[PDB]
């Protein structure tokens, strides 16, 4: 769709994007107001429809995201939604178009806190073909 | 459409929204996300707002679907607030495949008074 004419410069360049390429708290924003059990669980059901909203809590920057490979109900893949590589947690990668350059977030979320790390990842590839 | 600014995206406007403003308390204009290019009819927008104390303040009628390159949100409202006059981060959300994301800074403070 729509993105920079320069998206690698933008991505490296910006206090926008650096204060997210790397590793961060991030925390889950889905139901905010209701029992931590239950929150629990719609989290887990959410990654298993591939979708999620998991704000970097440092910055307030929310984030709704889509565990699916950018070309495109089906169930994602474990390349975007594992559950084994790390019992308790589950990794999750969604691309997208953040402020005009082709991106991938990246990260991993306790199933039990609903808090984890995660960042920003530039998309060569996507960017490209933009 | 009325008043716009940019966003932090290319692709993306929206209104100019109040530079304060009350908790709960309806805006002064309609919430509009204009799309410069094209978005088919249907594409489903969304706004969520946060910043380093409310990292994801709670809002009324954040959703909204694109019609002829604008999505206009029916009474959208803030209602978490932002706290010690620290503003509001916008993140807009276009959800074509994939997402297209725009954030918009210090959109808005939102207090429980207002001005």
């Amino acid at each position: 769709p729509r993105v920079v004419p320069d998206q690698r410069s933008k991505f490296e360049n910006e206090e926008f994007f650096r204060k997210l390429s790397r590793e961060c708290e991030i925390k889950y924003t889905g139901f905010r107001d209701r029992p931590h059990e239950e929150r629990q669980a719609r989290f887990q059901n959410a990654c298993r429809d591939g979708r999620s909203e998991i704000a970097f809590v440092a910055t307030g920057t929310n984030l709704s995201l889509q565990f699916f490979p950018a070309s495109w109900r089906q169930t994602p893949s474990r390349e975007y939604v594992d559950l084994e590589r790390e019992a308790g947690k589950v990794y999750l990668k969604a691309p997208m178009i953040l402020n005009g350059v082709c991106v991938i977030w990246k990260g991993w979320i306790d199933l039990q806190r609903l808090d984890g790390m995660g960042c920003l990842e530039f998309d060569e590839e996507r960017a490209q073909q933009e | 459409p009325g008043e716009l600014v940019r966003t932090d995206s290319p692709n993306f406007l929206c209104s100019v929204l109040p530079t304060h403003w009350r908790c709960n308390k309806t805006l002064p204009i309609a919430f509009k996300v204009v799309a410069l290019g094209d978005v088919p009819d249907g594409t489903l927008v969304t706004v969520m707002a946060g910043n380093d104390e409310n990292y994801s303040a709670e809002l009324r009628n954040a959703t909204a679907a694109m019609k002829n390159q604008v999505a206009r949100f029916n009474d959208l409202r803030f209602v978490g607030r932002s706290g010690r006059g620290k503003s509001f981060t916008l993140t807009i959300t276009v959800f074509t495949n994939p997402p297209q994301v725009a954030t918009y800074h210090r959109a808005i403070k939102i207090t429980v008074d207002g001005p």
